[PDB]
């Protein structure tokens, strides 16, 4: 799993929405540099900039 | 924050 380091607000209907400290799971990373994500902690899933978080371990 | 990445 990876972590958010920031916390990052939506700018489209598709991006996900997440708090610093959010557990995501990484479901598709191969359309660039944002990465379809889905988060462990809201059940959401949508596109996060990569830069904002970091692989858990 | 960093800069956001292009999409």
């Amino acid at each position: 799993t990876f972590v958010a380091l920031y916390d990052y607000v939506s700018r489209t209907e598709t991006d996900l929405s997440f708090k610093k400290g959010e557990r995501l799971q990484i479901v598709n990373n191969t359309e660039g540099d944002w990465w379809l994500a889905h988060s462990l902690t809201t059940g959401r899933t949508g596109y996060i900039p990569s830069n904002y978080v970091a692989p858990s371990d | 924050a960093p800069p956001l990445p292009p999409r």
